[PDB]
């Protein structure tokens, strides 16, 4: 599920399985 | 960014855990 084009709502599910516990910050304009 | 990373260009883990807290 990593490899491929990421956007919107499936970008911050991807974070959000991939960082688990630890959380994540998500900026799209920087 | 990570707009320009992972959604115009194809993403990977590396990339990804850079994000992470």
């Amino acid at each position: 599920f990593v490899n491929q084009h990421l956007c919107g709502s499936h970008l911050v599910e991807a974070l959000y399985l991939v960082c688990g516990e630890r959380g994540f910050f998500y900026t799209p304009k920087a | 960014g990570i707009v320009e990373q992972c959604c115009t260009s194809i993403c990977s883990l590396y990339q990804l855990e850079n994000y992470c807290n």
